């Protein structure tokens, strides 16, 4: 069972380092490669560089410069430092090995990176109240960074949920809807809370959505 | 640099069809391989060396292709197909990727239902007013939503934002909200949502008065 788990800090100011750890496990650092791809938020995928067993390293020369890769085989450990951060270094990362082909065979989650300079910011959480079938919803205003996760009754509703991706607005923040259908029959005996979590702010906070 | 152009960057395809993409590439390569990727998770592999399937990719999947110009192929497009496929060179650095194909299904025609949410009681208090206009289940994606505040047409005070392809249904939804100040939504009463799409002969509003 090959595992690879990135951990990083999920919002780092331009100019500082960003620094991600790798732990893998289920294949030995000495004899095999780890690369590292990125994705920036809603594009395609970019490599960055590899640490192959014999501990060398190529990179990717836009980057050849400002980015090192190292490892620790004991600690089962490979780390990436970038240095100089841009705006545009605000990406998922990955790390990967290559197995078949010297193709990327096992992935990472991955870890979201957000390079700004800003401090973190909590939503507040209003409620989209219904007027056959009725909607219902929560909006989620003014955070920072993403991600935030909603779920409706702790999980117990997913039939007719559309949670959207979010959207960014002009003071800069983050700002994301999740609405639900049900029957309007319901809208009497039912009861829906939206159960929206900030990580980054430490924010939790439960809506109870009522009729208007 | 190998760029990897893709063809075509979004495709759809009814419950068995045959789909073909294309990888092209800038030099010549002797090998190309392919990852499948869901909805902002994870890539997997699906393909290595052109043509070999990586573990768990059905056997309706195949690759080809030589030199300049390598492909994907499904035999007969099936509902959990539904992905983004990136091409992958490891030939020479940097290693490349394409730019994705999005690969999405095809169905009927589907009208939007359309919901308009005042700004809560909650918001109001705290200085500013949003205003959420709702369409759901519709397909295709291509859906115009204006705004009307006492009959004047907005522009530039709101935005769109759009689910993914339905995976019971394969439909879409959208939300369009409109910001205002506090203070200009509370001198105005009729706010309205004209949505056009396909599916509907004539163009749909929603509104409500402000009291
Ligand atoms: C051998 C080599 O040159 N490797 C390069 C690698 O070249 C590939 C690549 O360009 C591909 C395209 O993706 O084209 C060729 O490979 C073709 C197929 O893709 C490939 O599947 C096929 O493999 C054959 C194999 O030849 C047979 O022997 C085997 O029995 O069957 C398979 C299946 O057919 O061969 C095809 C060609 O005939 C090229 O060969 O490209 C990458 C970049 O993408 C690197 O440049 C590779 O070279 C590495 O360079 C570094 C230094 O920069 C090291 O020298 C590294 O060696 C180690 C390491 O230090 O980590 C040595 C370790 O012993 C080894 N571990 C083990 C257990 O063997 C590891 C390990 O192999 C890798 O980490 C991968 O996990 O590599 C070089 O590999």
């Amino acid at each position: 069972q090959v595992q690879l788990k990135e951990s990083g800090p999920g919002l780092v100011a331009p100019s500082q380092s960003l620094s991600i750890t790798c732990t893998v496990s289920g294949f030995s650092l000495n004899s095999y490669g780890v690369s590292w791809v990125r994705q920036p938020p809603g594009k395609g995928l970019e490599w960055l560089g590899v640490i192959w067993g014999d501990g060398s390293t190529n990179y990717h020369s836009a980057l050849m410069s400002r980015l090192r890769i190292s490892k620790d085989n004991s600690k089962r450990q490979v780390f990436l430092k970038l240095n100089s951060l841009q705006t545009d270094d605000t990406a998922t990362y990955y790390c990967t090995k290559p197995g078949s082909g010297y193709a990327f065979a096992y992935w990472g989650q991955g870890t979201l990176v957000t390079v700004s300079s800003a401090s973190t910011k909590g939503p507040s959480v209003f409620p989209l109240a219904p007027s056959g079938t009725a909607a219902l919803g929560c909006l989620v205003k003014d955070y920072f960074p993403e991600p935030v996760t909603v779920s409706w009754n702790s999980g117990a509703l997913t039939s007719g949920v559309h949670t959207f991706p979010a959207v960014l607005q002009s003071s800069g923040l983050y700002s994301l809807s999740s609405v639900v259908t049900v029957p309007s029959s319901s809208l009497g005996t039912q009861t829906y809370i939206c159960n929206v979590n900030h990580k980054p702010s430490n924010t939790k906070v439960d809506k109870k959505v009522e009729p208007a | 640099e190998n760029v990897l152009t893709q063809s075509p960057a979004i495709m759809s395809a009814s419950p068995g069809e045959k789909v073909t993409m294309t990888c092209s590439a800038s030099s010549s390569v002797n090998y190309m391989h392919w990852y499948q990727q869901k909805s902002s998770t994870s890539p997997k592999l699906w393909i290595y060396d052109t043509s070999k399937l990586a573990s768990g990719v059905p056997g309706r999947f195949s690759g080809s292709g030589s030199g300049n110009s390598y492909s994907l192929t499904i035999r007969t497009m099936e509902a959990e197909d539904v992905a983004t496929y990136f091409c992958f060179q490891a030939s020479g650095y940097p290693l490349t990727f394409g730019g994705g194909t999005k690969l999405e299904l095809k169905r009927t025609v589907a009208a939007p239902s359309v919901f308009i949410f005042p700004p809560s009681d909650e918001q109001l208090k705290s200085g500013t007013a949003s205003v959420v206009c709702l369409l759901n289940n519709f397909y295709p994606r291509e859906a115009k939503v204006q705004w009307k505040v006492d009959n004047a047409l907005q522009s530039g005070n709101s935005q769109e934002s759009v689910t993914e392809q339905d995976s019971k249904d394969s439909t879409y939804s959208l939300s369009s909200t409109l910001t205002l100040s506090k203070a200009d939504y509370e001198k105005h009463k009729v706010y309205a949502c004209e949505v056009t799409h396909q599916g509907l002969s004539s163009p749909v509003t929603k509104s409500f008065n402000r009291g």
